[PDB]
């Protein structure tokens, strides 16, 4: 994975924080929230 | 000690853990009129009519608060009271000791800190140099 | 201040490279710099109708009098 | 002068003053040129107050005497 | 605790509880002076220490004095 | 020992700098006074005090301090 | 209407329930820190609070140490992180030694002389630990980019 | 012709404001 | 005073301008230029842009020791119920600050005693005094002459 | 004086109160050792044991092991203390298995059952760690040593 | 930092002792003492 | 001329007599 556009960077961290850190948070943060009493 | 809290917005300048961890002081007074009254923590609160009851940090807040409610309004507020309130529940009231004002001289108040002698009477440290003891105690 | 106390211990050590310059670890002013350029390419885009700069410290022009400077970019 | 003469006002205080006052008081009493007028040290605003006026005349006085001997030397 | 202690040269003209901020002193009945009462501090566990009784003394030298001893809680005027 | 040989222009060393903070440029400042390390040249005078009273060996100094951590004892 | 009020219903305890100090996303998010985690053993709690400080502890000399143009700018990154957690760990269980030596409470398991252990314990593992991962991910990261960015497929 | 990389990060940086906005009205529509 | 006496006699002793010391001496400007600020010269150049020298550390003692000596008009000028209303919001700062108020403090912060500043800001203008001195005697001294 | 007395008082209890075993600075340097420790939890104070324990063992087998005179030298003297740890963890948990299986006292928090566990867990965590950051320092010795001396400045 | 002197590697160990372990046990003790009941 | 390793570690050895003094005495003036 290459990049001639600008901030070229940007896809080698946003594609592994929407693939993993925003599902990982997101689901954690909705499994506390619908198994809460 | 019963009484409403007087309507105050909060202030950052109140109660810190000293309150709930060593003591914290309970004024106590009636007031005729609902009246603005200068916080000594800062900040403007209004008395409730009848009862107040304020909590705060410090004997000195207390005593400024009361000395601020005898002078600084038409009506003196002079039946104000004021406690020393302990976690543990148990209240020690202050102010005043025995109900009538200390600079109204009363019956029944012991001498404390009388020396009946002069200050420039008092012996000279070489003769308590290791006893402990300071010029004004022996 | 303690960015002065550092490069002024750093230099005192002769460590010139582990200073706060511009030959070292720069600290840009970039903000500052940007707006210096903004007021530098004010007349004509954003001030069409001034013919110049409103003051040559933000860049441009060096301004002679007597053969002495009385205005220069401050960069 | 005036820098260093704020440090004597700054940095003491004025019990030790009204001590050293009474002793010239008495030599004063001595010879009988006591004022009625009684000398009293400066307060201790005003102590701070006198303190905090010479610094700052002295401060001020010798930077304007550096920068503008420093100014017409240079050009 | 610091200690306030009142000596005999007292007029009992009642300026120290007065300027008193700590409600330390109070008017005990006294037979040395005119006005019959001498000031007495029954509460120094209460003494900030700040003088202010010392400052409102009439007398020569003073009647009232004020010595600095151990700082508590309560002498150091904490709210913290 | 050098220093007695030329009080005049061999500057008495103190004690040797060991400091990690030394870049290249203080190690070099500081190698002075014919020593092969970064040194503080002695402004106390006791290299003239110890030639002075017949000391004239690194020995006999080293005997001195051994001597006086036994005083201290 | 008015969204600064008294904190927690007292107008006179010194402090202001404001959108900072008393929103609602304040008390999900700082009570959902490990520090104040309901339910959390202290271990877990110092865990996650180590693995985290661990972690970002070996940037500041990593890129702007005194080893960062040499060849072991990674190695002296960690050590200098290393050794600040060794010492932040020594600040911990010397002052859990001195805070909670009189009696022990009840209400909180990590205000309390063995939960402050376990507290420091778990700061220790994850602070020295989570400083040699990113330690690992910047030694190896040349790896790291090539798995990013598919080069070994 | 190509934006620069100043161009995509400010746009980051603005896309905070819809995030911001999307956070307080998802908050409201669930209260 | 003696020891800027001394020194400044003795510079010219040592190095033959006798009449350096002899004319100049009678006026505080001399003492001013032809002292403090010549002989600081190669001071100040212990570092520099261009390098360092041996008078290095001497150069960072003569900074320090200013440092220190500004210092301890701090606790001298400025004084004790200032400092204890101003800690007494950085108590309530710590207080009321979630992750740093589960860390208390077992000693209350308080500001330092009347006397104790007092002791401190001159303990800071006495160590602010030697080590300026210090640095100035030796690497002018030892700059010119060592 | 006399500097030997009974032991704690008891004259028939079999010790003595001597200046090796009942001194003043014997009292406070075994008594603040992390087994001794007052109101350290057992995983803090295995873990300090560990830490320490772990350290010097790998120094053996490096100096002195077979792999000494190779370009493992610090390997072999890493992994010689890896497994001498292991065994020392293992032997720890079997004893905790049969030492506390009757039943759990009240008086020392180490001597219990998921007491001793938390011993044995963190000596394990300090042990192999703490081999492992000397085995760091040791195989970037060379990087150490130039920090000490300076040489990347 | 090296030495013609003997012992070279003892300000090697010295200076890290006396600099950090030296006062870190030194006001690690004397925070105990000062501060205990 | 100069010292050698085997002096210096002798004198560190011998320090330690002082080391050991200096603690009794302050130990006994805290007494
Ligand atoms: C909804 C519109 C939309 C969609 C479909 C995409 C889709 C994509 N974006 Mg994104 N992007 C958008 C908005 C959008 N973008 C906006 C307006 C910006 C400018 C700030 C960005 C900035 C951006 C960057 C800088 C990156 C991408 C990248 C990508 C790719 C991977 C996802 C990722 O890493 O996201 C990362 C995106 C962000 C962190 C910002 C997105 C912010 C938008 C506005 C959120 C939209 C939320 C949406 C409306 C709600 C949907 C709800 C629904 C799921 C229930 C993918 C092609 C990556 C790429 O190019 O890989 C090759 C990458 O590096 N985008
Ligand atoms: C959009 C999300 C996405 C992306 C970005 C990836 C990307 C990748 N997948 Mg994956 N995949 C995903 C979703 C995704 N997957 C899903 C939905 C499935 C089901 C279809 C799969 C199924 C799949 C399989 C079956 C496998 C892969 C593997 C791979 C990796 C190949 C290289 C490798 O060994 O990685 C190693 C990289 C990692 C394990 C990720 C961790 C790396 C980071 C740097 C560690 C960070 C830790 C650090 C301490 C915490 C950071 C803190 C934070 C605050 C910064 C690559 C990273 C292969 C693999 O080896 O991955 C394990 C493999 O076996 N994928
Ligand atoms: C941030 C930068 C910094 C730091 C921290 C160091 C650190 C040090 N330098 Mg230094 N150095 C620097 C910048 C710095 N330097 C600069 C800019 C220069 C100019 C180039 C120098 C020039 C220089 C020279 C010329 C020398 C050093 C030396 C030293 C070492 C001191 C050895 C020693 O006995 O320490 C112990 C420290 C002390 C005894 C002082 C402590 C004083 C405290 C404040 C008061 C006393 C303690 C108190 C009573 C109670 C505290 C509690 C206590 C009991 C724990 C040490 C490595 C010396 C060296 O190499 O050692 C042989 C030395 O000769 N350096
Ligand atoms: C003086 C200030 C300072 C300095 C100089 C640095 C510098 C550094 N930090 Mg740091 N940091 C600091 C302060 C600072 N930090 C502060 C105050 C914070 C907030 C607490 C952080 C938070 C922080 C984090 C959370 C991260 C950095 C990282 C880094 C490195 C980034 C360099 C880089 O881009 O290349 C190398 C790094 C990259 C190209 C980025 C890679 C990031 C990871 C490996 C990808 C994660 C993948 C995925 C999202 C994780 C999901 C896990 C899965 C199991 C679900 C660098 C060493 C990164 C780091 O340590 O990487 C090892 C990083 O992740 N720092
Ligand atoms: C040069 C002299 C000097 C210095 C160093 C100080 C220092 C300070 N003044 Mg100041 N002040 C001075 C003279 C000075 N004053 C004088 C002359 C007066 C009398 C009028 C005052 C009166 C005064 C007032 C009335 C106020 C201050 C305040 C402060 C603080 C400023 C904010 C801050 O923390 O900055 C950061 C600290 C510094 C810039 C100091 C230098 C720190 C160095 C760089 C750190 C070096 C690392 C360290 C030494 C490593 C430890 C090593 C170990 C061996 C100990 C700071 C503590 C203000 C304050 O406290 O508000 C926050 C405040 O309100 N000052
Ligand atoms: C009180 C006298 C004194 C002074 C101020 C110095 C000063 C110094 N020594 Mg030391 N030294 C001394 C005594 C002295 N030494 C004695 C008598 C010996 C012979 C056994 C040593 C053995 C020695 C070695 C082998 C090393 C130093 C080194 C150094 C430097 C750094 C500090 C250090 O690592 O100490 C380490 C010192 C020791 C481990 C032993 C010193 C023991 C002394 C006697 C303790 C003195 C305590 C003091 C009198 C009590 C007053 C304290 C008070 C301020 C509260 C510095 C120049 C280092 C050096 O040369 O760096 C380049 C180094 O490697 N010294
Ligand atoms: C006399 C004490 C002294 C000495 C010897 C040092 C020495 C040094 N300082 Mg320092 N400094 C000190 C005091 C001192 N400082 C003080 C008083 C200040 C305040 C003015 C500073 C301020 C300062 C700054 C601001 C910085 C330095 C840094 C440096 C280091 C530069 C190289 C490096 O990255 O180190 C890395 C080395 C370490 C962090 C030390 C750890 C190495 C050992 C081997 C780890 C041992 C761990 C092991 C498991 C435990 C051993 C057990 C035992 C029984 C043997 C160097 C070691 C810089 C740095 O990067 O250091 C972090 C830096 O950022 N110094
Ligand atoms: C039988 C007898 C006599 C004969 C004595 C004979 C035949 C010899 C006597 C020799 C003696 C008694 C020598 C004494 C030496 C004392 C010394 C050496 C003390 C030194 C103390 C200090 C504190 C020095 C510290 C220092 C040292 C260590 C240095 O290295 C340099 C720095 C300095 C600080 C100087 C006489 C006829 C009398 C009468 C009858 C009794
Ligand atoms: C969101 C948010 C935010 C941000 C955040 C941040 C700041 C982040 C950071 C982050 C971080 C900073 C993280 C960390 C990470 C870490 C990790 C994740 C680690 C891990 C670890 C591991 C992986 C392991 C390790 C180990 C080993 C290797 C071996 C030894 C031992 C141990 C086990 C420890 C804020 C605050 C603004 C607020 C708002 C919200
Ligand atoms: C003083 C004294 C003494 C001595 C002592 C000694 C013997 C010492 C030793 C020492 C030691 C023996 C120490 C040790 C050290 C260790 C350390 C300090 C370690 C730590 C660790 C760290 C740093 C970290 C680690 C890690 C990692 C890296 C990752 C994984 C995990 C962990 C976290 C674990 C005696 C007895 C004679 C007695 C008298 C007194
Ligand atoms: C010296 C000193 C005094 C003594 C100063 C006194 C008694 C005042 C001296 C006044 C003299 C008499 C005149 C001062 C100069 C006049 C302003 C000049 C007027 C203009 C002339 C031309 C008439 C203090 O009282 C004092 C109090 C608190 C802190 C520090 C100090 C302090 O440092
Ligand atoms: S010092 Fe203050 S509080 Fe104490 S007795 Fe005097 S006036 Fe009252
Ligand atoms: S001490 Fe002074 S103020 Fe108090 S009663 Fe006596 S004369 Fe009045
Ligand atoms: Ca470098």
């Amino acid at each position: 994975m290459d990049g001639s556009y600008a901030a070229s960077y940007l896809p080698w961290i946003l594609i592994p924080m929407v693939g993993w850190l925003f599902p990982a948070v997101t689901m954690g943060l909705l499994f506390i929230h619908i198994e809460s009493e | 000690l019963s009484g409403q809290p007087p309507k105050f917005g909060g202030s950052t300048g109140g109660l810190l853990s000293k309150a709930n961890r060593e003591e914290k002081y309970a004024i106590t007074w009636t007031s005729a009129s609902e009246q603005v009254f200068e916080m000594p923590t800062g900040g403007a609160a209004i008395m409730n009519e009848g009862e107040n009851l304020l909590y705060l940090a410090r004997k000195e807040q207390c005593l400024a608060l009361g000395t601020q409610l005898r002078t600084k309004f038409k009506p003196k507020i002079q039946d104000y009271k004021i406690y020393r309130v302990y976690p543990s529940g148990e209240v020690q009231y202050l102010h005043p000791a025995d109900g009538v004002f200390p600079e109204k001289v009363n019956e029944g108040r012991e001498a404390q800190g009388t020396k009946t002698r002069r200050i420039g009477q008092n012996p000279e440290p070489v003769t308590i140099k290791f006893s402990g003891k300071a010029p004004y105690e022996v | 201040f303690g960015l002065y106390i550092h490069n002024d211990t750093m230099r005192a050590l002769g460590r010139p490279q582990d200073m706060f310059s511009d030959t070292a670890i720069q600290l840009q002013p970039i903000f500052a710099q940007w707006v210096q350029h903004l007021h530098t390419l004010a007349p004509g885009a954003t001030a069409p109708n001034a013919l110049a700069t409103a003051s040559y410290a933000f860049g441009g022009e060096t301004i002679a009098v007597a053969g002495k400077v009385a205005m220069m970019p401050i960069t | 002068f005036v820098f260093a003469f704020s440090l004597m006002f700054l940095f003491s205080g004025r019990g030790y003053w009204q001590e050293l006052i009474e002793s010239i008081v008495w030599a004063h009493n001595k010879l009988n040129v006591a004022p009625a007028i009684q000398p009293r040290a400066l307060s201790i605003i005003q102590g701070r107050a006198v303190g905090v006026a010479h610094y700052l005349l002295g401060g001020i006085v010798t930077t304007w005497a550096f920068f503008l001997a420093r100014s017409l030397s240079i050009g | 605790s610091h200690s306030v202690k009142i000596y005999d040269t007292c007029i009992g003209c009642t300026q120290c509880v007065r300027a008193c901020p700590l409600d330390v002193l109070e008017m005990v009945p006294w037979d040395g002076c005119k006005a019959a009462q001498i000031a007495s501090s029954p509460r120094t566990e209460d003494c900030v220490g700040c003088k202010r009784c010392e400052t409102a003394c009439p007398t020569d030298f003073l009647s009232i004095r004020v010595y600095l001893g151990a700082e508590t809680t309560r002498s150091m005027g904490l709210a913290y | 020992e050098q220093w007695i040989k030329d009080p005049l222009n061999i500057r008495p060393i103190a004690h040797a700098i060991w400091d990690p903070h030394f870049g290249e440029g203080a190690v070099n400042a500081f190698t002075q006074a014919g020593a092969s390390n970064p040194v503080n040249i002695a402004y106390s005078g006791v290299y003239h005090w110890f030639y002075t009273i017949g000391m004239t060996t690194n020995q006999e100094l080293y005997s001195g301090a051994v001597f006086l951590l036994v005083l201290a004892s | 209407n008015q969204v600064v009020q008294a904190y927690n219903g007292d107008p006179f305890v010194g402090h202001l329930s404001t959108p900072i100090s008393d929103s609602a996303f304040t008390r999900t998010f700082i009570g959902n820190l490990p520090a104040y985690r309901k339910g959390l053993s202290p271990i877990l709690r110092g865990l996650e609070v180590g693995m985290a400080h661990g972690y970002f502890l070996i940037g500041p000399w990593t890129l702007l140490g005194p080893l960062r143009d040499s060849e072991y700018q990674y190695i002296g990154g960690l050590i200098g992180a290393l050794a600040l957690i060794l010492v932040a760990t020594a600040a911990l269980s010397s002052y859990g030694l001195v805070t909670f030596q009189g009696e022990q409470g009840s209400g909180d398991t990590l205000q309390t002389a063995d939960g402050w252990s376990q507290f420091a314990a778990g700061f220790f593992v994850g602070g020295m630990g989570g400083a040699f991962v990113a330690y690992f991910l910047l030694e190896n990261l040349s790896v790291v980019d090539g798995i990013f960015r598919g080069l070994f497929n | 012709m190509a934006l620069s990389d100043t161009q995509i990060l400010a746009a980051l940086v603005v896309a905070l404001l819809p995030a911001f906005l999307a956070f307080r009205l998802s908050t409201e529509l669930y209260k | 005073w003696l020891t800027f006496y001394w020194h400044w006699k003795h510079l010219g002793v040592w190095s033959g301008n006798v009449a350096q010391f002899n004319e100049n001496s009678t006026y505080l400007m001399g003492w001013f230029r032809d002292y403090l600020w010549a002989n600081s010269a190669q001071l100040i150049n212990g570092y520099n842009p261009y390098g360092v020298n041996n008078l290095s550390v001497w150069a960072w003692m003569f900074l320090f020791g200013h440092l220190v000596w500004a210092t301890g008009f701090m606790f001298l000028i400025s004084w004790r119920g200032y400092w204890q209303e101003l800690i007494e919001t950085i108590v309530w700062a710590h207080e009321r600050t979630p992750l740093a108020n589960l860390v208390r403090w077992k000693d209350k912060p308080v500001a330092l005693s009347i006397v104790q500043a007092r002791l401190v800001g001159l303990a800071h203008f006495t160590v602010g005094y030697v080590l300026t001195y210090a640095a100035f005697l030796i690497a002018s001294t030892a700059g010119k002459f060592g």
